[PDB]
């Protein structure tokens, strides 16, 4: 009766589960969403998330590599639905598309799960749905560095410019200023992503949002915390000692923006994100950071705000003692 | 004291010795190895007494950078396990009874660090954290404390066991750090006060207080009890501390036997949806014995029907 | 360290 | 698996037929 | 001149003020009458108020109600989430917010029990955990009960009955109607003329008074 | 007839309007009241605020403290990242921003230290390097310090001290609480009665008076019952100031003078219950039995009508208008309203992740022992539900949601919430802005357009103390959580990008998503995996951006979304005058370099992406507009950079000797052209070709 | 009056209607008591309890956010100008203002698919805001931002006038712990929304121009009100979860008596307010040890503190006295006389002479690298010139050298220069300091 009905195969699978037979519950969940029946996306999102669960568990007498063989095909699929769910809501309440496609897309969307070809071409690229498109890379273990990176940029920027219309709206209540936007973005897939190193590049990225910082002004000048780039990847759950590891890389290169007097504030970076890292070790590196907390120094003296500059000199200071 | 003892620079020379770059008729003491010697003999049972000798390297160091005092302080304290005497009692009251050494310095936060530190990296957490707490570095104190208390959660609080003996001090230092308003970073924090919240949950399902578990469970909103919540609850497991995803196990089927019980005393369709929903979370959740947990959860959701 | 204070000429002009 | 191909797709901003 | 959250601060205190000067009572409802109403229809979604959930009476005392030879009566404990029910001298409380509820009875009654009502106790009269009194009043007595309806642990309080050793003739006036104030006074009065009686209570035994007039 | 870099800056003057027509404070707390909160995990990528790092109490100061014979006290310098602790008659302060402080000490007193603060000097008493002054009160005494606290190269505040000769014995008032105006007015309030003191000082010595003295402003006299403050609190921008009795009685005195200070309303809290119980919704969450436990003021840059902010012990925040019985003679406020209650969330904090009417019961705050708010809205509330541990409740305005409402009735005071916890022990103390205050416009109308600035100040961040170290806290963007998610959508499909963006777009709108979006594939956020999240970022740009249509066209999302990214980066710019005559740069020179590196950076990302972004390269009518406005922009910013790059030119020369060789009319020209009028205007291009003409006219003269 | 005609399914007799929530009262005096729209946040919605023969129904009171949520429901898959008329309705009655607020909390997660309905009241949030003029120099501004200083203070009403803490003798919070957790969990979700908005919030991003740039600065000064809220709760939940009377008891009685009447209204917005935030959290600082700079100064009294501590372990001792000491130097400029001197005595009671003298030397120099001290000597020391102050800094440090010096050759009072031949402990002290 499961073959044929949706809410009969849901018995069957209750009937494993209460004899704690989770695996061919999932066997059945999973089957049943990749199924020809007429079952509503949601629900195989839920199927999938119950599948998910049911082999995540050991049962008596299934192997664990027959286990996690399910496991990992139900996940993969949940992460595709996840995107194909997302993508179509935000279609369907697009006014760029016409109301005649909008019919003409629910019905093929909202079903089965089709292929991330299928949802990337047809559907999420042509939208410029930046971040959908992230996603499906990740879900798609999509290698090339550049694109990857091309994307982050347009997102950052579509971003960027949704919340400064919105700013100059204020428009229902008062709209948060363009960085914070544009943090939500980023956190929005980084959970979702887990900090997969395809798509989240720490080695590109961070430079590149830090860039955004200073090319668009998101800095003092609008009330903004400074060094609002470096809270925001170390609260995502990014190494200090990679953070320090980048910020290193900025200093040295002088690779415009990060060039002049502007490298006053990659030293502020530096600053938050050392100092963060030893009341993290305290809490609870080696000559390389000391050799830039000092070379740090020579760039706030290069550059002699004359009391900021002095001010932030002392804190360097602080932190080469802290470390040596 | 009188500025007519010549010490000998480096720590490394005998007793007696003359520098190299002196004339041969002069000799030097290596005083730091001179006290070090008679210490020994009565630092182990006469700590005060001892303390009183180290005060005279207060001016001296080591090739580390350490204080002398401060250090010959760490390893008396680590050697003797003399804490309430010599670094003060921090009672369960929140009074800091101060100890001998406040006596020479009143900057006690690194030797109390020290001493916890070491500790900490022997695995003697329950003594670590009351050394910690201390120095009220609740950054380390939740921390340990949230190893201590996830190993136990769904175990069985019977007097004097590890249960209760942990319980009763985590709660102590839950009263202590929100009755002076102290908290760690809500990492470390939030998964404190979760698990204790748990460790109530489980002390109420232990009991056979089926009505008042099922209570405190719901407020969490860890496992979700209506399909909408399904999704963002099971993001929410992503970056929640593995010391919760570890008893996520005991959770889901305690829960589940919960409203198991519920069920054999409309009402039916309100259990038997939430029966639903906490299969799928689990089916969902890559977690501790996902194989066995997701096959009884099916299975009692069966006999509900 | 008892905090060095610098007089009070330097302080108040003029 | 998945295959970019920006040369064929269907004008999602255009009816159909 | 001002500060940012200086300015703000005189916003939030000048909009403070606005909210506190919501019309009284006595302003909008001044001398003369009125009929304005916006009537909305339940399904509406500008409907005021809607109906939100709904509890069986549990058939337990569906049992005891028609096992009734002379008199029934049903009654609400809002504050606590409880509800009540007399058969002749019986009585049973249940709560309503619980699937399966078992039922807390009081037998001990010898008479038709009339009225039933949940009072907060005198201060300096009985320990700390108890929360309430429950006042009974039969044909023949009026009969205080200690109540502890402390919050164990997940919806409604646990609910534990206390004897007191308290009880008064109820005289030549029905009991139908029973209230308390907020310091514990217990005042009665029904269906058979207009006075109304007090209950006092005490603690200690003294020779010359009783514990409960 | 209208060429592009003019048909450009026509939308970053209509799109700065937008920005500025962010809802003010007062609109959407109209009288009534509010129980709206979005809650979110700690550990979340959407949380609000995050604790980025702690420090530790120095040793030597836990020494000092068990050490205290009597008295000891904790205290916060946020504006400069010092902390100080008074142990008996001596004190201590120290850089809590390094890792190993050396301890300022300080043991001059002879008696206990009942109150310490940092406040601004009075102009011209003081050299110009002293930048505050220490206000040190006893059971005997007031003393002032001079302060100079200069930075230094590591960016943390050098601090020296100043002695003064300026003291004035106590009396027999107690002081607890000292507060400072702009001006370096200090006044003085404790726990023996309500009255409010003011120390006065001069740089003189008088035969006549003192260089330092005292007068007390409130003139009591005759029969007096017992109250006594909790706190005092300025407001510099209505010159009031504000006391909070033990009673929950509110004292508003207005400053008149420069050496005056009369009270003009008294409110006690019989008449807050009575405005409350006219209002529609009346709660057991504020009697007769509450208190109210701490106040802050609201500026009139954020709001006309709410002067103040009032936190009960239950956790309602009651939000109090002020109004003068005129409008002309500052003008002093007469009467003082309850308007508005914001009550409490319901969800309670919990280890495990948990699944429409006024909800005005809850107890999630209560009780609450400590509560701040700083602009525009930001909200700390320390819970104290066990004697052990502290709760920190923080929430922030939904800047997001509160912009895009429409209509303007529709406007509530929509709140993004978490619950931050501390450890247990730690008791929390103080709390303080760190950095420079939150302002996005100089009215309540885009006061609190946290948007509008991302890309122009820091985030703010806050210190919060307790008895065992300072924590920072920072608040986190749109651009912060966009970035963070998407960090997250790394490793998942293309759905699942598609789906978190669409959580995006519910709360932000469009427009704000791709806006961020655009920001962090250009590396903003990335201060803080990082070439995949900002690839990430660039394809949700491309793929969500929309397109143009027919409605006259309407343009793409993804059109609006550069115009408001690249407006948001020279917002501070545009309106702005170039020079200001001794002739000088309106903007500083370091802001112009970041600024030109924001738009370069912007730039650059379009070019590596002209062949993959809709619109940018050439394409029926609706396309072509897109590619016009689109290219309109782009012509925009070159114009914007080189226009940096002339005045970076001009003011490495000696613009002072080219002004005073030049003619009248260019000096008037010089002296109101903004940099809208050098971008996009001919009369700029013709004036930066005379400049330009003349620096090198006198570059020759130097010879160099 | 708003009413409605409810039916329970017929057969099933009414006995009893009781109230099963708190009961309502927005304010303590008629004024103001009966304002449900103040209290939607504070206050669950009544329910009632309706009791029939059949069973308890349960009756809910629906709050303007609840009507404004559903009624956007209703408009999802509607037109785009059935919006408009929507809205219009909400303005006829409630007005503007109140309406643009109940957009503003639905866009914040307020309320009864709901991302549609939140994006929905988002746009109406955007489009239907109004916008700042000035009137008959003075500015009007928009309903915008009318609406969420509206909002802001609903959610702060009940702490803003309340007293921080209550005393009997060192003890209690005013509002609950559980309170002020989901009031600071509210305002995050205010100024998370305005962040992620901050593009399409017109008034947010930077700007006929005076309306528009006041719009903005009263914009700005929220939000900086909101962080500032933020900081503040974040603040007291730090200090109750320390141990807090032993603070209070310790303190001063001007400390002592500015923390018994401190409002909340205080430390958010005002200047006595910040200034104890900092005394409290220096004194918490100062007992764990019993910005970067900020920071290290209190890991320095820290070690300090459990140097003093310890049972004398020359390693342990040497170890925690010269880290003290290193930290310390690093913040050097920025010590205060207080911390100074209770640093030095503390080094002083550990025989830590030279380390003690090191310190006042270094913070002497770093409070006047310009050498502005050796000048106004040089000078003869004018009255009335502004150098005083620098040497003022540098005098300070350098008679705590002489206690250092003093209570050197005291401690040693008696103790010999020479032991058997070569120089005891007490000697090289001596030799080491000078």
């Amino acid at each position: 009766l499961a073959e044929t009905d949706f809410r009969h195969a849901e018995l069957l699978c209750r009937f494993y589960t209460t004899r704690s037979r989770f695996f061919e519950a999932a066997q059945v969940q999973t089957n049943l969403a990749k199924s020809d029946l007429n079952i509503s996306l949601k629900d195989r999102i839920i199927l999938l998330s119950r599948a998910k669960g049911n082999a995540s568990v050991n049962t008596i007498g299934i192997s664990r590599q027959q286990q996690q063989q399910l496991n990992h095909e139900a996940s993969e699929l949940l992460e595709i639905a996840h995107i194909q769910d997302d993508l179509l809501e935000r279609l369907v309440a697009d006014p760029r598309i016409p109301e005649e496609r909008k019919a003409e897309i629910e019905e093929f969307l909202d079903g089965p799960i089709r292929t991330l070809t299928d949802l990337f071409n047809d559907y999420a690229d042509q939208a410029n749905y930046y971040d959908l498109c992230l996603l499906i890379f990740h879900a798609a273990d999509f290698h090339n560095p550049r694109t990857i990176l091309d994307t982050w940029n347009n997102l950052i920027n579509q971003s960027h410019f949704e919340a400064e219309q919105r700013r100059e709206y204020w428009p229902i209540a008062e709209p948060p200023l363009p960085y914070v936007y544009v943090s939500q973005q980023i956190q929005l897939i980084a959970h979702r992503t887990s900090l997969d190193s395809l798509i989240f590049p720490v080695n590109s990225l961070l430079p590149v949002v830090c860039a955004y910082a200073i090319n668009n002004g998101q800095d003092a000048s609008i009330g903004a915390d400074p060094c609002w780039p470096i809270q925001l990847f170390l609260n995502l759950g990014v190494p200090h000692a990679l953070v320090v590891q980048v910020l290193e890389n900025v200093l040295d290169t002088q690779e415009a923006p990060f060039t002049g007097r502007r490298r006053k504030l990659v030293v502020q970076w530096i600053a938050m994100a050392v100092d963060m890292w030893v009341r993290e070790v305290e809490r609870r590196m080696g000559s390389w950071v000391s050799e830039l907390l000092g070379r740090a120094d020579q760039v706030l003296t290069q550059i002699a705000d004359a009391e900021e500059i002095a001010s932030l000199r002392r804190t360097v200071k602080g932190l080469k003692r802290s470390v040596d | 004291e009188l500025k007519l003892l010549l010490k000998s620079s480096g720590q490394s020379a005998q007793l007696l010795s003359h520098e190299p770059g002196d004339p041969p008729c002069l000799r030097r003491l290596n005083f730091v190895r001179l006290l070090m010697l008679y210490t020994r003999k009565f630092e182990s049972t006469d700590p005060r007494e001892a303390l009183q000798y180290f005060y005279f390297l207060r001016d001296e160091k080591d090739s580390q950078g350490e204080n002398m005092f401060l250090r010959c302080v760490s390893e008396l304290v680590i050697e003797s396990r003399e804490f309430d005497m010599i670094l003060g009692k921090l009672e369960n009251d929140g009074s800091r009874k101060p100890g001998v050494i406040d006596k020479f310095t009143s900057d006690t936060k690194p030797i109390i660090n020290k001493v916890a530190s070491v500790a900490e990296n022997k695995g003697l957490f329950e003594e670590a954290a009351k050394l910690y707490d201390l120095a009220k570095n609740a950054d380390k104190v939740l921390e340990l404390m949230n190893k201590l208390l996830s190993p136990v959660v769904p175990q069985i609080s019977a007097p004097q066991s590890n249960k209760e003996r942990l319980k009763n001090m985590a709660l102590s230092i839950a009263e202590r750090y929100r009755a002076q308003g102290i908290s760690a970073n809500k990492f470390v924090d939030s998964t404190f006060y979760l698990l204790l919240d748990l460790i109530t949950f489980f002390d109420e399902y232990h009991s056979g207080h089926i009505d008042r578990a099922f209570d405190i469970i719901e407020r969490l909103k860890l496992v979700p009890l209506n399909q909408e919540s399904v999704e963002e609850r099971v993001a929410a497991f992503r970056n929640f501390s593995d010391e919760i995803r570890h008893n996520l196990s005991e959770v889901l089927l305690a829960t589940m036997n919960i409203l198991f019980t519920q069920f054999k005393r409309d009402r039916d369709s309100q259990l038997r949806s939430q029966a639903r929903t906490l299969i799928t979370f689990a089916g969902m959740i890559p977690y501790r014995t996902s194989g066995d947990t997701n096959a009884r959860l099916v299975q009692m959701e069966v006999l509900m029907n | 360290r008892k905090a060095k204070l610098l007089p009070m000429e330097e302080a108040l002009l003029p | 698996k998945l295959v970019i191909n920006k040369d064929m797709r269907t004008d999602l901003f255009s009816p159909p037929n | 001149d001002l500060p940012p959250v200086a300015k703000a601060a005189q916003v939030v205190n000048q909009t403070l003020q606005l909210d506190d000067s919501y019309p009284d009572l006595d302003s909008y409802c001044r001398p003369g009458a009125s009929s304005d109403y916006e009537m909305q229809s339940s399904d509406s979604s500008w409907a005021p108020f809607h109906v939100v959930r709904h509890h069986n009476i549990p058939d337990k005392v569906f049992e005891h109600l028609n096992a009734g030879e002379v008199f029934t009566k049903l009654g609400l404990f809002a504050e606590i989430g409880y509800a009540w029910a007399s058969i002749d001298s019986s009585l049973f409380l249940w709560d309503y917010t619980h699937p399966n509820p078992e039922l807390i009875g009081y037998e001990e009654a010898t008479h038709t029990i009339t009225a039933v009502a949940l009072v907060p106790p005198k201060p300096g009269v009985f320990v700390k955990t108890i929360t309430h009194v429950l006042v009974v009043a039969t044909t023949s007595e009026i009969i205080l009960l200690g109540v502890s309806a402390t919050p164990t642990p997940s919806g409604s309080k646990s609910l534990t009955l206390y004897s007191t050793r308290m009880s008064v003739h109820r005289g030549g006036s029905d009991v139908s109607f029973i209230v308390g104030t907020k310091d514990g006074r217990i005042f009665l009065g029904g269906e058979s003329d207009t006075d109304i009686h007090e209950i006092f209570y005490q603690q200690e035994e003294r020779w010359f008074s009783s514990r409960c007039g | 007839d209208l060429p592009p870099v003019a048909k450009a800056a026509q939308v970053v003057n209509q799109t700065l309007q937008l920005d500025d027509s962010y809802p003010d404070l007062d609109s959407y707390c109209r009288p009534g009241a509010s129980s709206d909160y979005e809650m979110q995990s700690s550990d979340s990528s959407w949380a609000p605020f995050h604790v980025v790092r702690h420090h530790n109490i120095p040793d030597k100061v836990f020494e000092h403290l068990n050490a205290g014979e009597v008295f000891t006290k904790l205290g916060l310098f946020a504006e400069i990242g010092y902390a100080w602790a008074s142990i008996d008659s001596s004190l201590f302060l120290w850089d809590y921003t390094h890792p190993n402080p050396e301890l300022i000490g300080y043991e001059e007193a002879t008696h206990t230290i009942t109150a310490v603060a940092l406040v601004p000097p009075k102009p011209g008493v003081f050299v110009k390097t002293i930048t505050h002054v220490l206000v040190v009160a006893t059971t005997s005494e007031i003393i002032l310090l001079g302060v100079s606290a200069t930075p230094t190269p590591s960016g943390s505040k050098s601090l020296t001290l100043y002695s003064t000769r300026m003291s004035v014995h106590r009396g027999g008032s107690d002081v607890s609480f000292i507060v400072g105006t702009k001006d370096g007015r200090i006044f003085l309030g404790g726990e023996s009665d309500t009255d409010i003191h003011e120390i006065f000082y001069q740089q003189e010595e008088r035969w006549f008076s003192s260089r330092c003295g005292k007068i007390n402003h409130s003139h009591p006299f005759g029969s007096r019952q017992q109250e006594w403050l909790r706190g005092l609190y300025v407001d510099d921008t209505r010159n009031l100031l504000y006391s909070l009795s033990n009673r929950s009685t509110i004292r508003t005195y207005h400053m008149e003078g420069p050496e005056k200070l009369t009270k003009v309303i008294e409110k006690d809290k019989t008449s807050c219950l009575r405005d409350f119980a006219h209002m529609a919704d009346s709660s057991p969450l504020f009697t007769d039995k509450t208190n109210i436990v701490a106040l802050s003021p609201i500026p009139a840059t954020e709001a006309s009508k709410l002067h103040l902010m009032a936190l009960t012990d239950t956790g309602c925040r009651l939000f109090l208008s002020a109004t003068s019985s005129a409008s002309y003679t500052a003008l002093a406020p007469q009467s003082m309203q309850l308007q508005f209650v914001k009550f409490p969330p319901r969800e309670s904090p919990t280890r495990i992740r948990t699944l429409s009417q006024l909800d005005k019961t809850s107890r999630a705050l209560d009780p609450s022992a400590l509560g701040f708010r700083f602009s525009p809205g930001y909200f700390f509330d320390v819970v104290r539900k066990h004697p052990n541990q502290d709760m920190l409740f923080v929430s922030a305005p939904d800047t997001g949601r509160i912009k895009v409402t429409q209509p303007a009735s529709a406007l509530k005071y929509f709140e993004q919430g978490t619950w931050i916890e501390l450890e247990n022990g730690n008791r929390t103390i103080e709390i303080g802005l760190t950095t420079a205050p939150f302002a996005a416009a100089k009215q309540p109308l885009g006061f609190g357009n946290e948007l509008a600035v991302q890309f122009d100040q820091v985030p703010g961040e806050f210190a919060v103390l307790t008895n065992t170290g300072v924590h920072i806290v920072r608040r986190r963007r749109l651009v912060d959580i966009f970035a963070k998610a998407l960090g997250n959508c790394v490793s998942a499909s293309d759905d699942a990008l598609e789906r978190e963006v669409r959580k995006f777009i519910n709360q932000y709108g469009r427009v704000e998503t791709i806006a961020a979006a655009l920001a962090v594939a250009c590396g903003q956020g990335s201060d803080l995996m990082d070439r995949n999240t900002e690839n990430l970022a660039r394809a949700a740009f491309i793929e969500y951006g929309g397109q143009p249509r027919l409605a006259s066209v309407r343009l793409s999302s993804r059109h609006d979304a550069l115009a408001l990214y690249l407006t948001r980066l020279v917002r501070t710019l545009w309106k702005a005058k170039v020079v200001q005559v001794d002739i000088s740069s309106t903007i500083p020179t370091s802001k112009l370099v970041t600024i030109q590196e924001n738009v370069e950076r912007l730039r650059n990302f379009l070019e590596a992406n002209k062949s993959t972004i809709q619109g940018l390269a050439p394409p029926d009518i609706a396309n072509q507009k897109e590619h016009q406005a689109l290219h309109a922009l782009q012509k925009l910013m070159e114009s914007i950079s080189e226009g940096i790059s002339f005045v970076l030119m001009l003011f490495d020369e000696r613009v002072s000797d080219i002004y005073a060789r030049l003619d009248a009319v260019s000096q008037q020209q010089l002296k109101d052209l903004t940099y809208e009028q050098l971008f996009s205007q001919t009369p700029g291009k013709e004036l930066a070709k005379v400049l330009v003409k003349a620096i090198v006219n006198r570059n020759i003269a130097s010879g160099a | 009056e708003q009413g409605t005609w409810i039916e329970l399914e017929n057969g099933n007799r009414t006995i009893e209607i009781g109230l099963t929530t708190a009961p309502f009262a927005a304010a303590k005096q008629p004024l103001g008591f009966g304002n449900e729209l103040a209290v939607q946040f504070d206050q669950v919605p009544g329910e009632f309890a309706v009791l029939t023969n059949t069973g308890v129904h349960i009756v809910r009171r629906r709050r303007l956010v609840d009507i404004f949520a559903k009624a956007l429901g209703n408009c999802v898959s509607a037109s785009d100008d059935a919006l408009e008329r929507e809205v219009r309705k909400f303005i006829n009655q409630y007005g503007r203002v109140e309406t643009i607020a109940a957009a503003l909390a639905v866009a914040c997660g307020q309320g009864s698919m709901d991302r549609n309905t939140e994006n929905l009241a988002r746009a109406a949030f955007i489009e239907y805001g109004g916008q700042p003029r000035l009137a008959a120099e003075s500015v009007r501004l928009s309903s915008r931002h009318d609406a969420l200083a509206l909002y802001l203070t609903r959610l702060v009403r009940t702490l803003w006038k309340a007293k921080v803490v209550q005393v009997g003798s060192g003890s209690d919070i005013s509002s609950t712990i559980p309170t002020l957790v989901t009031i600071q969990e509210n305002v995050e979700r205010l100024r998370n929304f305005l962040e992620a908005n901050k593009s399409t919030i017109q008034g947010l991003a930077p700007p006929e121009d005076i309306a528009n740039q006041k719009e903005h600065q009263a914009l700005h000064a929220l939000q900086k009100l909101m962080e500032s809220i933020s900081e503040g709760i974040s603040f007291v939940l730090m200090l109750f979860d320390e141990r807090v009377s032993d603070i209070y008891a310790r303190l001063d009685a001007v400390s002592q008596q500015q923390l018994k009447d401190l409002t909340y209204e205080q430390l958010f917005s005002q200047t006595p307010g910040k200034e104890l935030a900092k005394v409290l959290v220096k004194a918490i600082v100062n007992r764990n040890i019993a910005a970067p700079d900020d920071v290290v100064t209190f890991k320095a009294q820290e070690q300090l503190q459990r140097a003093s501590e310890q049972a004398h372990n020359a390693p342990v001792l040497r170890a925690l006295l010269a880290e003290s000491l290193r930290l310390f130097e690093q913040v050097a400029g920025s010590l205060t006389p207080a911390n100074l001197t209770t640093a030095v005595e503390q080094m002083i009671s550990l025989k830590y002479y030279a380390g003690a003298i090191q310190l006042c030397l270094t913070v002497a120099q770093q409070k006047d690298r310009g050498n502005t001290a050796l000048s106004w000597v040089n000078d003869g020391k004018p009255a009335n010139d502004s150098r005083k102050k620098a040497f003022d800094e540098r005098k300070i440090c350098y008679n705590l050298i002489h206690q250092v010096l003093d209570k050197l050759e005291s401690d040693f009072a008696g103790e010999p220069e020479l032991v058997d031949g070569r120089p005891t402990l007490a000697a090289t002290k001596r030799m080491e300091a000078y």
